[PDB]
């Protein structure tokens, strides 16, 4: 799952 | 497994790197909570305290990598 700890564009 | 809403400190500390980072609750960082956390998220102080410390943690790598482009 998507999840807070990974490289996700913001 | 701890329900305890999002205190103040930490909210405070969430809405600088928002500011410094040129985001916001409302466009960017409710729906990304919505989904990552995997419910509805209509304000800010509806964040448990651990749900926030995850997002603060997030907030920081954005703000530490780079310079905000203009």
């Amino acid at each position: 799952w998507m999840d807070f700890d990974d490289d996700i564009p913001f | 497994r701890d329900i305890t809403p999002v205190n103040d400190e930490t909210m405070q500390e969430i809405n600088t790197l928002l500011i410094a980072l040129d985001k916001t609750w409302d466009d960017d960082l409710l729906p990304l909570c919505s989904q990552i956390f995997r419910r509805d998220i209509r304000a800010s102080s509806e964040l448990t305290q651990a749900e926030a410390v995850k997002a603060l943690g997030f907030l920081k790598q954005k703000a530490a990598e780079q310079k905000v482009a203009a």
